[PDB]
């Protein structure tokens, strides 16, 4: 494997410092390494592809070293090399894709293809280098084991939610008392409402709480909490639990009371906050607890006093809500964020070869279903394959 | 040949030939005849070089 | 031009790589590209600027070499370094600065000022250099003509439209059906409005349907699905299609039904989801077509009832929506996006020097009507512009 | 200072260029400058710690060196060295969590801990390499007394700010007339409201003003500007501005009219925007001002013209609003974003730790405290802890 | 490829500079030329064909030189060259043909047949020369970058598009209001008509306009423009808009009011002409804007008060029109036009070898279908196989 991201620095760092232009001594270093791997190359031959509509090419090897006509390169020398690389490039491609879509449950975290499975070999250890790629340089430290990381914005560690939770209700839904909420990607919107305004509540409050446990722990991250469900402050028609009817919701907003967020971790508190909106900061937690309650108005203008009646019918649906947004995190496991293009690199590789449903992912690479039941597996086989996509993108974007 | 001896080897050929893979040279040459048809046995050509 | 890429990685892997300190050794294939520099440099005369505000500078150039003598580097080495960079640093802004505001119809992609059209004279191209900056690597590539490629968080492909279209009214609008949306950055959010909740709709159900042609493909897009537009589920008084009176609008939201989501290319799906929300992929689209419906409810309790009469006036108004937003994706042209800060640093510079307004960029670099109408001349003067400004924040931000 | 840096990317241009493979030459001018550190050390003592929850592991220095022969690497060389990389990892970690907790009133811009007071020591300097992570690369320049930058998606400059302003208002709170916000992070979003509807307004016109002081000058941002505040586009129930009593806000949306937006800088307009919603670019500026109106609708279908009668009581609650979103932006001055991990690392490492609260940062380091109250020692306390924790995140993450 | 064009000009600057006679000194830069050709070639197989009806002919080289002695060509001379060229021309034909077929969604751009991938290898650029021919020429220098240029006459730049849209209308239609037109090829006529001869219109003057946006940019256009639209000056009976009935149209003719053509690029009018008829140029344009007035007459004679009534029935509808005709224009995309055959080459070869439809092309290479959807991979690979069929036609008409 870290074979294979060499191969790719390699060019880059290649297709880059190589111009028409540039003095010979500001490549020495490179020239070298570059061409001791043309040597180990030559002769072995390979197969890729064989699989959906993934064409099967065969590759073979044959080519002369590289000069050094002193002083500057002559545009020659570029033209000469060029044609040598855009073989490397559309054949990393064609490997790259070949290992990038096979799986596997027992042992799905090494390599699968014919193509890989000899890249692995002992003979061409001779390559690897300047591992500064954010991605391998996290690789490496989990073959030894020891505290990896990664950086991502807007995170995708929430499976798509989307529902509610009546806590008293009756088969008119005319005095409802629950939650609804919208939990996806690195956002959670949760608002709790209470057609009666707490009017027989003890102290006129009624509790609410709204509990999200991560898939993984998420450490270091900055989080936006703001006061108000905007997703659930407008009226609504909306199934029944039991989907047999529909129900109305016609909310008035107030003030979430008593706000209280808790980011834990195996059941401890590591980070409170109370009644903070803003930005905070959860340095380590696997769950988030949103407590908040709905206090009745002890004073009303005639306005306010009219939406909140002491007897039915309530038309008026006192709500109050809460939201919460991870713009920064960090994760020791793999997750789609909003800035990355792995998961889409991935994602669009095997629609377009049209390749079939495997043992491992769900169909389609479904986020949601993905992070719904994160294996082991799952994340050992993202992991390569994000892992891949990166070594791609640094040649073919 | 002639790009190779007027800049000096790296060995690429030795490598190619060490791993023992195929290769070519090309250019002008000596040559030499035989008629031994033992020598044919005795893979006389792989040697030389 | 690629020229001009050197002269700053030069720069910055200098301002950087040469302190008080440091071996030698760690820089000599650093040292020497430097000076080779120099020499070209000296004798040379420039010329920069005579364009509305902005300063006209001349300069010259005769500079000593580099002590390719010392072990380590000694402060007093540094300081008459630092000298001679500065003048270089002053420069090069002065010289971005001057081939970023002009524009041209016929070969708009070329360079254009005095300064820069003798710098991709022949005796100069002694001088690229490590072309690792994201920007660069995609100029060359498209020289050779190849596929080149960005990285975008946020893009900003959809023009501003904020708008409606009335499929069923009347003069008193009081009984309406359309839709209406914003389309904005990488946002699309789209309402469809039924005031009669599908009462004498065939199967009590109203079919919406809203398209968006995006002016530029988009490849390997990480989209966030969503049920819902918020920003048309208030109260709300409108203008007429005709701008001669103003309407009312009370939406009640209910969850669109049959929601299909097609990203299409030249005509033809290449994604299709049915009712996915959360996050979704679309490899390759120029499109994208959202369908969704609103279906009167079978069942309804009696305040729902009362919201949907079998007779006007209909005063609670059946809406149902969709929010979508394209989180990452890759284009094969530049854009504006979240992140980046190209746009802006072109539009500063010619607003600061009060440019005025050429033959190919709208007035004040307006993105809507440069995405709007997106020409190739446009986007080619685009493109130099904006690699410009990469090349230029590599020093001064 | 300067020191610490190196001895970062010495590790990672290490640990990540070291592996089982490579060839020498790739590393010549890499193992050199290694060594040299190694000298400088061997004979040193140091501690850490001696505070709240923190060790106070001590360590001392006496190390072998490495060959200079072998073509390739063999992997007993690698682990040989692994073991002795281990011990400056475990060690920087250490070192930089102990300089980034104690905050100093006087010269809290320099060095503090009994750990840096001696690396800022003269025999030291002799180490300093390759500063081009965007962090160093502007502490120095800094130190130099020069023109500083830097980049951000989604910048933090607004403290959290949710309020009101009652311009008219009475007892009953039936007939109000001011405005509403959320400043927080890189957004506002602000509604005008008035319960008559402009009825007795001159030109049926009433104007609305909301007006942003940033802490810190930005320039180069790029940002969405769009009609309409959703979040103060549902029914409230507020608390009165003395807290006897609470309000019925009741609104219905109509567009705001003479949109005018300008960023000022000292008092000075530098941009002005009339009625333009997209994106927009503000180049230099330490205000926005956002003035919009209501105008009263000339013309009413009798829906309309019903939600506004001659007369109270005013029911339906006339609203205009805009949303303003910072995207990107360079600050000459740290700042928290929406990408970057620093305030959540800083905010961390002192939590976990217990670090009492000190003389300097907010408790907790609460952001929008800090930025309310940026004065200059914040800021450059601030600035040293960022650095710090950038230097630290090239290694632990 | 331009290996390709080469393969021509060298063949008829060759059947045509040889005949019984000519001092030799008018070759021998030529001469050379060829052979260098044979040389490179023989000992290289070929293949050709493999679809539809066309024959899998392959091909064989082993020929002799061309002895530069003689001072004066004998007869002898020539057919021993003749016999050897007339193996190229049957080839080249072959070979024509074989690659102006087989198209690419992706790069459609460059070359597919197993014929020529193998011509832009490397060891056959040996050849390449005198690229006079207007298109090559072209192409180059888009594979370098820069403004190209075509030239045409009567070029086909509009669709075929034949309708009318009434603005006024109603069952009967006896009394009608809109225009109607045929857009084809160069040409536009449009006739805007009132049957009420603007009688009750506000100055007594109705007005029209006609707005057609082009695919491509036209530059450099001789155009003539002339009042009257002759094609609908005639009684017609049409069909209704909802094809359920017809209506009749008896025209009578007046001179158009205030003519204003408009040549707009990008929303921007670059040329204007007011009543302007004759030859007029538009030097850059991508829509075309034709605004013009029916003005009723202010003074009539009996005969002329007799037609237009004041009450209905509407008997003789005035109209009023205009005729616009593109001459000649330069595009920098290829398109067919009244006097080059490469679209009719293409698609004449397509046809008499029975080529199936592919997924770049309309069936049968349909113009209107092709400009209506004018895509990149359309004009890519209509460009591509139009400089074929132009190097053909070098040799083969
Ligand atoms: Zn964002
Ligand atoms: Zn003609």
């Amino acid at each position: 494997m870290d074979v294979l991201y060499s191969l790719s620095k390699t060019l880059k760092d290649a297709r880059d410092k190589i111009v028409e232009g540039t003095l010979y001594s500001n490549v020495s270093d490179l020239i070298q390494q570059f061409n001791q791997m043309i040597i180990t190359m030559n002769g072995n031959e390979f197969q890729t592809g064989g699989i959906g509509n993934l064409p099967i090419r065969n590759w073979n090897f044959d080519f002369g070293l590289l000069g050094t006509t002193l002083l500057n390169l002559d545009a020659n020398y570029v033209e000469t090399a060029r044609n040598t690389i855009d073989y490397f490039v559309d054949f990393v491609d064609n490997v790259c894709m070949d290992e990038m879509v096979r799986e596997s449950q027992r042992n799905g975290i090494a390599p699968q293809s014919d193509s890989l499975r000899k890249l692995s070999g002992l003979k061409f250890k001779r390559i690897n280098f300047d591992n500064s790629s954010e991605y391998i340089e996290n690789w490496n430290l989990q073959n030894r084991r020891q505290r990896t990381g990664f950086t991502f914005h807007k995170p995708n560690i929430f499976p798509y939610s989307a529902s509610f939770t009546l806590n008293r209700s009756q088969p008119a839904h005319d005095n409802l008392m629950g939650t609804m909420w919208l939990n996806a990607g690195s956002e959670i919107q949760v608002a709790g409402f209470d057609y009666s305004c707490a009017i027989n509540a003890p102290a006129n409050t009624q509790q609410f709480e709204h509990i999200v446990q991560l898939r993984r722990v998420l450490t270091t991250a900055t989080i936006t909490l703001l006061p108000d469900a905007e997703r659930f402050s407008f009226p609504r028609v909306i199934n029944s639990a039991d989907g047999a009817t529909t129900w109305y919701f016609n909310p008035v907003i107030l003030r979430p009371n008593n706000v209280e967020v808790e980011f834990l971790l195996n059941g401890q508190i590591i980070n409170t906050y109370q009644a903070r909106f803003g930005t905070i900061i959860a340095r380590n937690f696997d769950t988030i607890r949103l407590s908040f309650q709905l206090m009745r108005p002890p004073n009303m203008t005639p306005a306010v006093a009219a939406l909140f009646p002491n007897a039915q019918p309530f038309e008026h649906h006192a709500t109050v809500g809460l939201t919460l947004r991870i713009e920064s995190a960090v994760c020791e496991s793999v997750l789609a964020d909003a800035s990355e293009t792995m998961l889409a690199n991935v994602t669009s590789v095997r629609q377009e070869y049209a390749i079939p449903v495997g043992p491992v992912f769900p169909p389609g690479m479904n986020w949601t279903d993905l992070i719904t039941n994160y294996s082991p597996s799952r994340e050992d086989n993202l992991q390569r394959v994000f892992t891949v996509a990166s070594i791609r993108s640094m040649l073919v974007k | 040949l002639e790009e190779l001896m007027r800049t000096g080897d790296y060995a690429q050929i030795t490598n190619m030939l060490l791993n023992n893979q195929p290769v070519a040279l090309v250019g002008a040459l000596p040559f030499v005849t035989d008629s031994s048809v033992i020598s044919l046995i005795a893979k006389l050509d792989a040697t030389v070089f």
